[PDB]
C-alpha cells in the first residue's frame, strides 16, 4: 500500500491511497508488460477460510461478481471552516491504516505535535479481534504501564505500525511529512 | 530542508516520486495532475505497494467551489467470482485466482477527466525515464525484498527483474522495469482504453489465465471508476473531515475520533504520565469499539450498509460507547458487542 498527500498553489488538495494488497501483489507479474497483479480477492472474507483463532467469517464481506472487498484505506481530507485545507493525510499498513491515519490526526490537531512529529510519533495498535495491543519499540514506557496495568496485554511490533505521508497548513504555508519507516521524503516550492 | 513550503507540497513515500508530482506542480498542474504522475512513479519504486495492476482511492478537494469528492478505483471480483472460490489463505493470496480486475487505470484517468490541466501523456513521461534508466533500491522495497526472498527467487518472471544473479536486489543496486516502461508508454499515447479495451487486453486476460485466474475480457470491458459526489464527512471543531465510506474505512475513523473528540484532548492530555497514560489507554478503548463494528461493513452495492454507517458516524452513537470506556480496565472481546450479522 502507498499513501500520498498533495496541496497545489491554488489550495486544491488531493489525498490518494493505492495498493495491489501484499507485498507483490499475487505474485504474478506479466512477462511482456511488467505488470504486478494485485491479490486483492484476499480481503474478502470466505466461509471456509478461519484467519484468526475464534474469529469467524464476516457474511457482509464475502464475494460476489462485480462485488468491490473491505479495506481500511482511507484517505482523508481536513478543511477549516474558512474552506482553506488544514490537513491531508493517509497511511499504508493494512488494518493499521485505520488506527495510524486516527493517530496522525490526533497528534497534531490535539497534541498540538507539529506535522513531522505526528508522523514520527511511535504509535499502537488494537482491532479487538485478536485480543492484544501492538505497541511500537520505542513508545513512552509510561504508555506501556498505564495499559498493563489496565489490564491490557501489550506487545512490541517486529517493525513498525503502518506508514503514513501528511500535510498541515501552518503560519509558515504548507508543512508536509514522509514517515521515516519507509524513507519517503517530501517535496514542493 | 524542514520541508515547509510557500506554495505547494507533495508528500509521497520515495523522494524521487514527491519530485516528481513537485514538478507536475511547477509546471502548471492542478493537484490531481501532481498525484498521478507521483502515483505513476510510486508504482515503479514501491513495486511491491502499488500500481497499475491494483486500486486506488482519491479524496479531491476543490478550494474554489469547496466541493470534496471521492473517486472509486478498488478493483472487483471478476464476473465469474463465487463467494466459495478459495479453501485456503494460499489460495486468495497467491496466482492468478487472487487476482481482482485492476481499477487503478480507470481511476487515473477519471480523475484527470474531472480536474486534470496537464496533457495525459505528460504525467507519465518522466516514470517512463525512470524505469528505463533505473533506480537504487529504496529502503522499503529493499525490506519488503528480503521479506519475500524465497518466492522471487524461485518465480523466474519476478526474478528477472527483482534479482541480481538469481538473488533479490539490496538496498541501494539498481532496478530497472524495461517492461513497464513499455507499458506506460503505450497507456501514455493510446490512453486509458489501452488496459481496458485496447492493445494490452488481451495479454492482461492471458497472463491472468495463466496463472490460474478467471478475469476475462469483458471483465477489463466492463470496469468502471466511480465518482462520489458526496464523501463521508465528519465534524471536528471548526473543521469538516472528508473520507471514503464503505467499502473503505471512513465510518471506523469517524467511529474512532467521534468517541475520543468527547474527552476534549490538548497538549496537556499528555503532559504528565497520569494523564498520558489514560489518553493513551482511552484511544485503544475506541480503537476496540470502532472495530466491534467494522465487521458489518461490506460494499454498499451488494449490502445494506447506511444504517451501520448512520451508527458509526453519529455523534450521539459515539457517546454511547465514550460512556462504556471505564477509565481503569480494558474489557473481554464481547463487551464492544462485535456483530457478524444484523
Ligand atoms: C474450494 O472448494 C469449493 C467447494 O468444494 C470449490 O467450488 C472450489 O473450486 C475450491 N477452490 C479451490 C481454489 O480449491
Ligand atoms: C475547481 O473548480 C474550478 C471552478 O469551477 C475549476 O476551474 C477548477 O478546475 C477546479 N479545480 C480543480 C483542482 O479541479
Ligand atoms: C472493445 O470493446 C468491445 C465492447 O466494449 C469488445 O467487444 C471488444 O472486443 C473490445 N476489444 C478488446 C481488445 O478487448
Ligand atoms: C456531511 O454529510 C452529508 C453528505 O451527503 C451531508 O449531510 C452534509 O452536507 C455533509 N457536510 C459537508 C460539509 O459536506
Ligand atoms: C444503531 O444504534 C442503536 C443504538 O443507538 C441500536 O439500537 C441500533 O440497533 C443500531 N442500528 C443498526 C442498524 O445497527
Ligand atoms: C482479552 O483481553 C482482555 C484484557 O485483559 C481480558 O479481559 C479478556 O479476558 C481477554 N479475552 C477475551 C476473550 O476477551
Ligand atoms: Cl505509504
Ligand atoms: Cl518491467
Ligand atoms: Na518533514
Amino acid at each position: 500500500t502507498a499513501h500520498l498527500s498533495v496541496v497545489a498553489e491554488d489550495g486544491s488538495a488531493v489525498s490518494a491511497t493505492s495498493t495491489i494488497n501484499l507485498y507483490f501483489g499475487s505474485k504474478v507479474r506479466s512477462p511482456v508488460s511488467g505488470i504486478l497483479f494485485n491479490n486483492e480477492m484476499d480481503d474478502f472474507s470466505s466461509p471456509s477460510i478461519t484467519n484468526e483463532f475464534g474469529v469467524p467469517p464476516s457474511p457482509a464481506n464475502f464475494i460476489q461478481p462485480g462485488k468491490q472487498p473491505l479495506s481500511s484505506m482511507c484517505p482523508t481530507i481536513m478543511v477549516g471552516q474558512d474552506g482553506q485545507v488544514r490537513m491531508v493525510v493517509g497511511a499504508a499498513g493494512g488494518t493499521q491504516i485505520t488506527t495510524a491515519t486516527a493517530l496522525a490526526i490526533i497528534y497534531n490537531l490535539w497534541f498540538g505535535y507539529d506535522v513531522k512529529r505526528a508522523v514520527e510519533e511511535p504509535r499502537l495498535h488494537n482491532q479487538l479481534l485478536p485480543n492484544v495491543t501492538t505497541v511500537e519499540r520505542n513508545i513512552d514506557q509510561a504508555v506501556t504501564a498505564a495499559l498493563e496495568t489496565r489490564h491490557h496485554h501489550t506487545q512490541i511490533a517486529s517493525t513498525f505500525i503502518a506508514v503514513v505521508q501528511a500535510i498541515v497548513r501552518t503560519a509558515g504555508g504548507w508543512a508536509a511529512a514522509s514517515d521515516s519507516r519507509k524513507g519517503g521524503e517530501p517535496a514542493g516550492y | 530542508d524542514n520541508h515547509v513550503y510557500t506554495r505547494a507540497a507533495v508528500a509521497a513515500d520515495a523522494k524521487q516520486c514527491s519530485k516528481i508530482g513537485r514538478d507536475a506542480l511547477r509546471d502548471g498542474g492542478s493537484a490531481v495532475d501532481a498525484a498521478i504522475a507521483a502515483l505513476l512513479c510510486v508504482g515503479l519504486m514501491n513495486a511491491h505497494s502499488m500500481g497499475i495492476g491494483g486500486g486506488l482511492f482519491l479524496t479531491i478537494y476543490n478550494s474554489t467551489t469547496r466541493k470534496a469528492e471521492v473517486i472509486n478505483a478498488r478493483e472487483v471480483a471478476p464476473r465469474l467470482a463465487f463467494a466459495t472460490m478459495f479453501n485456503s489463505s494460499e489460495q486468495s493470496q497467491k496466482g492468478g485466482l487472487s487476482v481482482a480486475v485492476p481499477g487503478e487505470i480507470r481511476g487515473y484517468e477519471l480523475a484527470h477527466q474531472r480536474h486534470g490541466r496537464l496533457p495525459w501523456a505528460r504525467l507519465f513521461q518522466p516514470s517512463i525515464q525512470l524505469a528505463r534508466q533505473g533506480f537504487p533500491v529504496g529502503k522499503g522495497l529493499a525490506a519488503a525484498l528480503e521479506n519475500k526472498r524465497t518466492v522471487i527467487e524461485q518465480q523466474p518472471v519476478l526474478c528477472e527483474v527483482f534479482c541480481r544473479d538469481r538473488k533479490v536486489l539490496r538496498e541501494g543496486e539498481r532496478l530497472t522495469l524495461p517492461q513497464l516502461a513499455d507499458t506506460y508508454e503505450t497507456l501514455a499515447i493510446e490512453g486509458a482504453q489501452a488496459f481496458y479495451n485496447g492493445s494490452l487486453t488481451a495479454q492482461i486476460v492471458k497472463d491472468i489465465q495463466a496463472a490460474g485466474g478467471i478475469v476475462t475480457a469483458e471483465d477489463l470491458n466492463n470496469y468502471r471508476a466511480e465518482l462520489i459526489e458526496h464523501p463521508l464527512n465528519i465534524s471536528l471543531g471548526d473543521a469538516v473531515l472528508y473520507m471514503p465510506s464503505a467499502p473503505l474505512s471512513g465510518p471506523v475513523l469517524a467511529l474512532i475520533l467521534n468517541i475520543l473528540k468527547g474527552y476534549n484532548f490538548s497538549r496537556e492530555s499528555v503532559e504528565s504520565p497520569e494523564q498520558k497514560g489514560l489518553t493513551y489507554h482511552r484511544i485503544v478503548e475506541a480503537f476496540r469499539f470502532a472495530y466491534a463494528k467494522r465487521t458489518l461493513l461490506g460494499d454498499p452495492k451488494f449490502v445494506d450498509v447506511t444504517e451501520v454507517v448512520r451508527n458509526m458516524t453519529s455523534e450521539f452513537f459515539a457517546a454511547q460507547l465514550r460512556a462504556q470506556i471505564s477509565d481503569d480496565t480494558t474489557h473481554p472481546i464481547s463487551y464492544y458487542k462485535p456483530e457478524f450479522y444484523t
